[PDB]
């Protein structure tokens, strides 16, 4: 009469029951993705349902067992993970509501639309039409009209529901014993065990918090010398100390400042390294470029790939009349199964996605000896961080030269050097501020510290005070702003960004630390070198047995997180930032196109 | 001259807990090479090149089907499922054991059900004991009254082969040669 063997046998049929559920699902959703029909999206749904139904059926039973006699960490740890449920306490009348809100965003989000007042006529589809118009489009007028449209057709369509929606999980949350929707959030990072290994829910924003306050700087530097060459850039048109307007981002929303790169090369004379050329020349191809990722892989110390990869994996359009996507992504099916989609281009950025593609299914196997319940990884932003650290080893001069595809007689370019450097730093630098802005906004909506009258007005509060960007217009609360992004209208967590870059930098420097490198941190190749991939092989095949905690300190030296590998990587852009010494220091955000 | 065509050429296996057993006699086996894909030969008190020199008078010529994990369950002392619940040997067993990959044969697109292997048993398993009765099992203090769940459960449980797994989960056939030598007449012979 032991509630331990219990939950023990429990799990026991549950395992093997969820495996070749799973790998069914996971079948029928592959077969759909590469072939699209009627009857696909009808198999999707009754699986899907099917799922739904048995998973919330399997919960309910297996929310019949205590949790605060069991002694076993790993039995207690299944438990847990088997009693965490949800969509389950609400009434019917309740759970039919929000399933109809729900669906009411995620039908409406791509519905909506704006169109040309002035050429009623002349109006395409989000995707291609107004995509196209903000990655080549020059004009203030023409911007602005296309941002304001759309804010203005999106968020006054999705503001009511949105906000039955937050009142509605609010209550459920707060009736399923949580503080809040944002209490439950923050709840995924919890850790509990003895000898000091204890993680409460505070210590997330505390640490988060402590990095932003001393990363700032960087930012506020960078954010000079790009604001001046954006002056370059367009004459007579923005404030000198002030900030940049959202329309003059590359983007809506600005994610990233990647369209820049254009306007700010110091040297025009010496362009970045384009390998392209060579790349074209030599005349390679998916299969070529595959295998020498894998070939780079085995280099460190990394076992070889499955068969059946290079036998059902498709790279090369068919061209015949049935329809495929061409977005590359990561497929980890389980029962040591693995297959990759994509479509393949002979350039530097394919060669990354490739290669980052390989690193994730890499690390996919690397934790797939675990049970069914175990398959996963120690956190959200592991196997992206594991992607990158890869990726910007293997994005480097010396890389590039020592597999061939160099001429010998080409010697060492600081200033392109110099370039990628910059071009990588304003890419990851921009990224997170954002992030973290973003995030802290929907924690403080869900957990109700912003009032309804409040939203937008504390959202542009927030928006400038943090990273320094203004509005060129006056809006009011209908609109809806902050949910135009897809994650947040479809109800997606982005806090797994902003962890992940500092994950990837901690775990760079380890790496690079240990293959006896001279110079300093960046450039480090970690080909050849068998003792970092015996290392790394503990934390890629450690999987979600032990805490995070535990695990990543067995790698890191430290079990918590921190960003000297982000100074000391970026300490050379900073020692070039002679170039701007007529740039003043702070700003007061009162100058906007309102005036 | 020995059935080796019949028991190597089997069109069907039987399940775990349900595996046959024949009785062979007045031939000899005579394997080349690399008959057992997954070179797997355990086998003690002979020797594979010497066990032409040898004669047996009871042999217990087993044949069933395992998933890619627990065919190294398969060998004295040793624990899981399979060992303590399915098939267990003494341990002075004598024999070598042949096992190779089947996938092209044994698998469906549409998934095989069709085999089975206890999971749940009140006692360790005695060796060369068959449990083919399906009586319900229990877990519980209160009685169950017909109806499955809440602390008893169905013993048996399905393998789920399909053709696109990995090596990990691919089915191999097995096949266990006993074999003994006593008072008993001479009845299996050798290359003479």
């Amino acid at each position: 009469s032991t509630t331990e063997d219990l939950a023990k046998t429990f799990l026991e049929k549950f395992n093997y029951e969820a495996e070749e559920l799973s790998y069914q699902n996971s079948l029928a959703s592959w077969n759909y993705n590469t072939n699209i029909t009627d009857e696909n999206i009808q198999k999707m749904n009754i699986a899907g349902a099917k799922w739904s139904a048995f998973y919330e059926e399997e919960s309910q039973h297996a929310k019949t067992y205590p949790l605060e006699e069991i002694q076993d960490p790993i039995i207690k740890r299944q438990l847990r993970a088997l009693q965490q449920s949800g969509s389950s306490v609400l009434s019917a009348d309740k759970r039919e509501r929000l399933n109809t809100i729900l669906n009411a965003m995620s039908t409406i989000y791509s519905t909506g639309k704006a169109c040309n007042p002035n050429n009623p006529q002349e109006c395409l589809l989000l995707e291609p039409g107004l995509d196209d118009i903000m990655e080549n489009s020059k004009d203030y007028n023409e911007r602005l009209w296309a941002w304001e449209g759309w804010r203005s057709e999106v968020g006054k369509q999705l503001r009511p529901l949105y906000e039955e929606y937050v009142a509605l999980k609010n209550e459920m949350a707060r009736a399923n014993n949580y503080e809040d929707y944002g209490d439950y959030w923050r709840g995924d990072y919890e850790e509990e065990w003895a000898d000091g290994y204890n993680y409460s829910r505070n210590q997330l924003i505390e640490d988060v918090e402590h990095t932003f306050t001393q990363i700032k700087p960087l930012y506020e530097h960078l954010h000079a010398y790009v604001r001046a060459k954006l002056m370059d850039a367009y004459p007579s048109r923005i404030s000198p100390t002030g900030c940049l307007p959202a329309h003059l981002l590359g983007d809506m929303w600005g994610r990233f400042w990647t369209n820049l790169y254009p306007l700010m090369v110091p040297f025009g004379q010496k362009p970045n390294i384009d390998v392209t050329d060579a790349m074209v020349n030599q005349s390679w191809d998916a299969r070529r470029i595959f295998k020498e990722a894998e070939k780079f892989f085995v280099s460190v110390g990394l076992p070889n790939m499955t068969e059946g990869f290079w036998q059902n994996s498709m790279l090369t359009e068919p061209g015949d009349n049935r329809k495929v996507v061409c977005h590359p992504t990561a497929w980890d099916l389980g029962k040591h199964d693995f297959r990759i989609k994509m479509c393949t281009k002979v350039t530097m950025d394919d060669f990354l996605t490739a290669h980052h593609e390989m690193g994730h299914i890499q690390y996919d196997m690397a934790y797939a000896a675990q049970p069914f319940l175990l398959r996963n990884g120690a956190n959200e932003g592991f196997h992206e961080a594991v992607g990158e650290i890869m990726s910007l080893s293997a994005a480097t001069p010396n890389h590039l030269k020592n597999i061939g595809l160099l001429p010998p007689d080409f010697s060492e370019d600081s200033e392109t050097d110099i370039n990628f450097l910059l071009k990588q730093a304003l890419t990851i630098v921009g990224t997170l501020p954002f992030t973290y802005m973003l995030e802290k906004w929907r924690w403080m909506v869900f957990k109700g510290e912003i009032p309804k009258e409040q939203w937008m007005q504390k959202w542009w509060e927030m928006k400038r005070d943090i990273v320094g960007v203004v509005e060129p217009l006056p809006h009011d609360e209908t609109y809806c702003d902050p949910a135009a992004l897809f994650h947040v209208a479809n109800d997606y967590s982005f806090i797994r960004y902003y962890t992940r870059t500092i994950y990837q930098f901690q775990f760079q420097e380890a790496l690079c630390q240990i293959a006896k490198h001279e110079g300093p941190l960046y450039k480090c190749d970690i080909s050849n070198s068998r003792e970092a991939g015996q290392k790394l092989h503990e934390m890629l095949s450690l999987g979600r047995s032990k805490p995070w905690t535990f695990a990543l300190e067995r790698v890191v030296g430290a079990k918590t997180m921190d960003v000297r590998p982000l100074l000391n990587y970026f300490e050379p852009l900073f020692t070039w930032l002679e170039q701007n010494r007529n740039s003043f220091v702070g700003w007061n955000t009162d100058w906007s196109p309102y005036a | 001259l020995c059935p080796f065509g019949e028991v190597f050429n089997a069109t069907r296996f039987a399940s775990v807990y349900a595996w046959n057993r024949k009785r062979i006699s007045n031939c000899v086996a005579d394997y080349s090479v690399l008959n057992s894909a997954s070179s797997t030969f355990k086998c003690y008190g002979v020797s594979p090149t010497k066990l032409n020199d040898l004669c047996f008078t009871n042999v217990y010529a087993d044949s069933f089907v395992i998933r890619g994990d627990e065919v190294r369950q398969i060998a004295p002392g040793q624990t899981g499922k399979i060992a303590d619940y399915n098939y267990k040997l003494p341990d002075d067993f004598t024999g070598c054991v042949i096992a190779w990959n089947s996938n092209n044969l044994d698998s469906k697109v549409g998934g095989n059900y069709n085999y089975l292997f206890r999971l749940f048993r009140k006692s360790n398993l005695k060796p060369f004991e068959r449990d083919i009765s399906t009586e319900i099992y229990q877990a519980g203090s209160t009685p169950c009254n017909g109806v499955e769940g809440f602390n008893c459960y169905f013993p048996l449980q399905s393998y789920g082969f399909q053709p696109t797994n990995g090596v990990g989960y691919q089915p191999y056939r097995v096949v266990v040669l006993s074999f003994e030598l006593l008072h008993a007449p001479a009845t299996v012979c050798g290359p003479k």
